Protein backbone atom coordinates (compact mmCIF):
# COMPACT_ATOMS: atom_id res chain seq x y z
CA UNK A 1 0.00 0.00 0.00
CA UNK A 2 2.48 2.64 1.10
CA UNK A 3 4.61 4.96 -1.33
CA UNK A 4 8.24 4.13 -1.52
CA UNK A 5 11.09 6.27 0.46
CA UNK A 6 12.50 9.72 -1.15
CA UNK A 7 15.81 9.50 -1.74
CA UNK A 8 18.06 10.78 0.05
CA UNK A 9 17.65 14.90 -0.14
CA UNK A 10 21.40 15.45 -0.69
CA UNK A 11 21.14 13.35 -3.78
CA UNK A 12 19.96 16.46 -5.87
CA UNK A 13 23.31 17.43 -6.11
CA UNK A 14 24.90 16.57 -8.91
CA UNK A 15 26.49 12.98 -9.39
CA UNK A 16 23.30 11.74 -7.12
CA UNK B 1 12.59 11.37 -21.04
CA UNK B 2 10.42 14.21 -21.59
CA UNK B 3 7.00 13.47 -20.27
CA UNK B 4 6.33 11.53 -16.58
CA UNK B 5 3.26 10.60 -14.83
CA UNK B 6 2.87 10.66 -11.44
CA UNK B 7 2.72 7.22 -9.75
CA UNK B 8 2.55 8.84 -5.70
CA UNK B 9 1.86 12.27 -4.33
CA UNK B 10 4.93 13.78 -4.00
CA UNK B 11 5.22 16.51 -1.23
CA UNK B 12 7.62 19.35 -1.69
CA UNK B 13 9.89 19.83 1.71
CA UNK B 14 12.46 21.87 0.39
CA UNK B 15 12.73 25.02 -1.69
CA UNK B 16 14.21 23.73 -5.20
CA UNK B 17 11.37 20.71 -4.89
CA UNK B 18 8.27 20.29 -7.34
CA UNK B 19 5.34 18.64 -5.63
CA UNK B 20 2.31 16.86 -7.23
CA UNK B 21 -0.18 14.85 -7.00
CA UNK B 22 -0.69 11.61 -8.29
CA UNK B 23 -1.45 11.03 -11.81
CA UNK B 24 -0.09 14.45 -12.52
CA UNK B 25 1.76 14.90 -15.81
CA UNK B 26 5.45 16.45 -15.60
CA UNK B 27 7.51 17.86 -18.40
CA UNK B 28 10.58 16.28 -17.59
CA UNK B 29 13.98 19.32 -17.96
CA UNK B 30 17.00 16.55 -16.94
CA UNK B 31 16.74 12.51 -16.43
CA UNK B 32 20.45 12.25 -15.89
CA UNK B 33 20.37 12.19 -12.18
CA UNK B 34 19.20 8.55 -11.56
CA UNK B 35 17.67 9.85 -7.73
CA UNK B 36 15.66 13.06 -8.85
CA UNK B 37 14.81 14.51 -11.74
CA UNK B 38 13.97 17.98 -12.55
CA UNK B 39 10.73 19.26 -14.31
CA UNK B 40 8.29 21.64 -14.33
CA UNK B 41 4.20 21.61 -13.58
CA UNK B 42 1.89 24.80 -13.44
CA UNK B 43 4.77 26.47 -14.45
CA UNK B 44 7.03 25.86 -11.61
CA UNK B 45 10.35 24.58 -11.50
CA UNK B 46 11.57 21.87 -9.57
CA UNK B 47 13.30 18.30 -8.58
CA UNK B 48 11.54 15.34 -7.60
CA UNK B 49 12.08 11.92 -7.75
CA UNK B 50 12.55 9.57 -10.31
CA UNK B 51 10.86 6.64 -8.58
CA UNK B 52 7.49 8.56 -8.03
CA UNK B 53 6.88 9.34 -11.71
CA UNK B 54 6.62 6.38 -14.86
CA UNK B 55 8.09 8.13 -17.91
CA UNK B 56 5.44 8.31 -20.59
CA UNK B 57 6.72 6.69 -23.85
Amino acid sequence: GQPPLVPPRKEKMRGK
Amino acid sequence: VRWARALYDFEALEEDELGFRSGEVVEVLDSSNPSWWTGRLHNKLGLFPANYVAPMM
